[PDB]
């Protein structure tokens, strides 16, 4: 009775956990009542339950800290009961743990206590641990003694006393600066992924052993540098407890012949032992390249000797062996076969949400000032990795921190805690960091969510119910289409007049449904025609499986068609090398694996017809020039976030710009934004986009889609009737 | 009691703090 | 009081350093004047002031000579007072140091210290180390003996004298032959941006030990071969005091 | 005093011949 099973929790606050309202009724608690949690090794913990919307209705919600000084782990069941009684106290007794406080020194309690206690009115009980974060660091504390007993509420007049050396930590206590799953930013879908895949056997292993149901054995982590592959790994273990075993290629490969596959073997020797355990291999591709590109014999033997001990992982019960590599193509293709690494997880970049998380959690420690935006650094932060906003943190630090050192000038051992304590990082910091910092993976392919939504599109409102049926209603409604026999589209073909939106209602389909958007351009496509590297289009649509469920959308799909000549053309047909594999990779690819294709283009003439057959971009929407109503809604959205003056008639724009695509609408608002910034600007040598400024930006704009190219898209458009 | 309502709108404040 | 941090210099002059005029008003010192810079180890040094429109408010700046004969080295604090009553002297005693004078002999006096002393009114202290360039050589000299004490300005009728063997360099001395970042021509943003990268750590390894922020721990130089690459790392670790493993 | 004015010119010259 009252046991609800352990889960993590969105809110840190370290007094605090989450309960559905159901169980608020079903304990007899009030929204913000105190509560004890019962745990092991005759333990428990004393805290105040709020309520969300977001915890399960059979969970409870907490974090780290509660967790630890309740000695239970993620997937563990504990006891709640209310403790209306709870009563303050007069005398807390606090001291540090010695493997935290080092090379600080100063009043920990002004930094430190006097914060996290005065006027917070925590429920404490004797023994409880809990962080306190501020001055770059992070310090643990244990409670030790009491005047009331054995919990209470801190008052604002009670008093908190520390004198004595610090605290032994406990052999069995872990510490709070390990790496966890709350270490980790983007990537969620992952984390969760793989956790499913793990912690079932690690935890339980007396269910494994007992069924005709084999655990994963091997799971391989792809993607660029510094994107968390080992930070998961470790989170991992140690959420679940298992031995954690590092192994890295640069460890094995500097062995000498006869040392480096002894060592190997030895790694699994030890997991067995210490079982359950996971085996950790950083740099797979240095141990076990695809063997294509080796022939040396301690390459090769190296090879043999992991898919052997991969393969003695049947008798070698809950020890599971991780892997991170670049690629998954980049390594012996047996160690992918059935058994040994037969599961894989795409780690990916973190998109703009997943950034802003990652800033976070690498600030948590540092004292920010109230003009530092994380989420504008997220959004200019293109191209990192979690490696690269960690780095970006570190030296938005020590800009910081030499700002001040030089000041002050104090030289000593130790560091004083309250000159760190005081010390704001500013905007100004981050955006010299943001300038020094490098991205490690500025080229590669982007897989994200868009942020793009219907409001953003004026206009096409048949388009966008029309999409809503062609990607939603195969996977929301899947037993009509069996029912009635259908076949659903695999792709729709978008055509007409450049500027008219076709990217965004890609995009905006792909942000409603939260599917992945992939984009590619006409420059990637004539790159492989030009270069005759046609074969990447397999791991484009590859990509697509891989980040399913997503949208692939194939934008100027007549790039190479123009390129061969377009109009008149060369000596060939409509067919080409990159159009071949594309072709190919669609016919492989089945509708379960949630992966839609969309194309472009403005010339549908010159268009392959072998893409618009059944099977293929069968489905062809016409994107017409707005008409008067939808250019209103295209000037508000492309204005939605431009301090726009209330004398600009943007209806009266709209009636003259008759023959305006939405591009050139959009030329038209940027333009009469430049206008302001100019005369902005002037002034300190202004507060709105006055009708001036869009009067002036008419003189040049110009429609872009002339008669000619409006009658070439209707004719193709009434050919398909 | 009194002591438990105290430290209800102190964690109810700090919730919203961190979520807005 | 006075505390001001050490930078580097544009003007080589061993005997001028540059301050900002606003610290002439503060210290109630004028241009020109004669001061004297308080070092490491019970040690000062003696020089004049001039202005310019380059030195940073709350830093002085010294060339390697100042810097070495006050046992400082950049990013250093040293005091610096006025001492108006400075008078010449009328005796010196100037000796080579051995590491310095090698395969050259003749008249040192005529060749190096005369045109260097002569009707330049140069402060001097006993003790000091100072560098004369000529001949294709760069000759550094010892202050041994003097007259007055502890120490004056060089008369156009003080006498300079030199007898006596050359004198052996101490160990916590180091030479002014030695690669600093005097001896880098361009590339100045680079020295620059790795010397905020390096510097803080070096001179300052309690700031990283104590805080929750990791340094740097490797920096990868590129660029044609003879663009001083090695330089950088060489002038790094000698103006920092690291030690310096060559690889 | 008149000691330290003689130096002043004397390092003034020469920070001057090495700026021009
Ligand atoms: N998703 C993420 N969330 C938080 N921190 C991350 C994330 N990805 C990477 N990092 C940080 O970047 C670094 C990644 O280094 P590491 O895990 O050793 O990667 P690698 O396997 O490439 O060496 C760590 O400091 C880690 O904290
Ligand atoms: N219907 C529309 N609603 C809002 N903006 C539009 C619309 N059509 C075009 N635009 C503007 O034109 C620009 C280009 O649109 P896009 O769809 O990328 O063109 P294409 O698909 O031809 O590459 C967009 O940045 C957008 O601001
Ligand atoms: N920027 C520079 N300023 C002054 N001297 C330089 C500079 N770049 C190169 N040199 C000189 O050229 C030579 C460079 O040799 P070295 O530093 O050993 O380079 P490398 O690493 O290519 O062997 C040295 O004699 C050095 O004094």
């Amino acid at each position: 009775p009252n046991r609800l099973i352990v889960d993590e929790a969105i809110n840190e606050d370290n007094s605090v956990v989450s309960l559905s309202q159901p169980k608020m009724d079903e304990l007899q608690l009030f929204r913000g009542d105190t509560v004890l949690l019962k745990g092991k090794k005759r333990r428990e913990a004393v805290c105040i339950v709020l309520s969300d919307d977001t915890c399960s209705d059979e969970k409870i919600r907490m974090n780290r800290v509660v967790r630890n000084n309740l000695r239970v782990r993620l997937g563990d069941v504990i006891s709640i009961q209310p403790c209306p009684d709870v009563k303050y106290g007069k005398r807390i007794h606090v001291l540090p743990i010695d493997d935290t406080v080092e090379g600080i020194t100063g009043n920990l309690f002004e930094v430190y206590l006097k914060p996290y206690f005065l006027e917070a009115y925590r429920p404490i009980r004797k023994g409880d641990i809990f962080l306190v974060r501020g001055g770059m660091r992070a310090v643990e504390f244990k409670v030790v003694e009491t005047d009331p007993s054995p919990y209470c509420i801190v008052a604002p007049d009670t008093v908190i006393h520390c004198e004595g050396e610090p605290i032994k930590r406990e052999d069995e206590e872990e510490s709070l600066n390990e790496v966890g799953y709350d270490d980790i930013g983007g990537c969620r879908k992952q984390l969760a992924q793989i956790k499913e895949m793990v912690e079932l056997p690690l935890r339980h292993p007396a269910l494994f052993k007992a069924i005709g149901v084999k655990p994963p054995r091997g799971i391989l982590l792809y993607g660029p540098p510094g994107t968390g592959k080992t930070l998961i790994a470790r989170a991992v273990a140690n959420e679940t407890g298992a031995f954690f075993f590092l192994i890295n290629g640069p460890e094995i490969m500097s062995k000498l012949a006869g040392e480096s596959e002894s060592n190997l073997r030895k790694a699994f020797e030890e997991a067995e032992k210490n079982a359950p355990a996971i085996i950790f291999i950083d740099e797979l591709d240095a141990i076990a390249p695809k063997r294509e590109k080796t022939h040396g014999e301690v390459e090769r033997r190296i090879v043999s000797q992991l898919l052997t001990l991969m393969d003695g992982l049947k008798q070698r019960a809950h020890v599971i062996v991780m892997a991170a590599t670049n690629r998954p193509n980049s390594i012996d293709p047996a160690l992918r076969r059935f058994g040994r690494f037969d599961r894989e997880v795409d780690i990916g970049i973190p998109d703009a949400t997943g950034r802003l998380e990652i800033l976070q959690i690498h600030t948590k420690n540092m004292k920010l000032a109230d003009d530092v935006d994380l989420e504008q650094v997220a959004n200019e932060t293109h191209g990192h990795v979690g490696a690269d906003l960690a780095a970006l943190c570190s030296e938005a630090a020590l800009q910081a921190i030499r700002k001040k050192m030089d000041l002050i000038d104090l030289e000593d051992e130790t560091i004083d805690a309250e000159v760190m304590n005081s010390l704001a990082v500013t905007m100004d910091d981050f955006r010299w960091a943001l300038s020094q910092s490098n991205p490690s993976a500025l080229r590669e392919t982007v897989v994200e969510v868009p942020q793009v939504t219907w409001e953003d599109i004026g206009g096409l409102e048949d388009v966008k119910r029309e999409l809503q049926e062609l990607v939603q209603y195969p996977v929301e409604h899947p037993d009509k289409f069996l029912k009635f026999g259908m076949t659903p589209s695999k792709g729709v073909l978008f055509y007409g007049p450049p500027g008219c939106g076709k990217t965004l209602l890609a995009k905006a389909i792909a942000n409603e449904c939260q599917a992945n958007f992939i984009s590619i351009k006409g420059p990637e496509l004539l790159t492989m025609w030009f270069g005759e590297s046609e074969a990447n289009v397999r791991e484009i649509f590859d990509k697509a499986r891989q980040a399913a469920p997503c949208v692939l959308f194939f934008d100027e799909l007549d790039s190479i068609a123009k390129a061969r000549g377009g109009n008149i053309g060369d000596g060939g047909g409509a067919a080409d090398r990159v159009i071949n594999q594309i072709l190919t990779e669609m016919d492989g690819m089945s509708t379960k694996k949630n992966v839609f294709i969309i194309g472009a283009t403005n010339r549908p003439d010159i268009i392959d017809p072998a893409i618009l057959r059944p099977g293929r971009l069968d489905q062809l929407i016409y994107i017409p020039l707005p008409d008067e109503k939808s250019r209103v809604a295209i000037l508000k959205a492309n204005l939605r976030k431009s301090p726009v003056a209330k004398d600009v008639d943007l209806e009266f724009l709209a009636k003259m710009t008759n023959g305006f695509s939405g591009a050139d609408l959009t030329e038209i608002c940027q333009r009469a934004c430049k206008l302001a910034i100019r005369e902005s600007i002037e002034s300190e040598i202004v507060p709105e986009i006055r009708r001036d400024h869009f009067e002036e930006a008419m003189r040049f704009a110009r429609r872009s889609v002339s008669d000619n190219d409006i009658r070439k898209y209707e004719m193709f458009a009434q050919t398909l009737q | 009691t009194n002591e438990a309502q105290m430290a209800a709108a102190a964690a109810l404040a700090r919730l919203e703090q961190k979520q807005s």
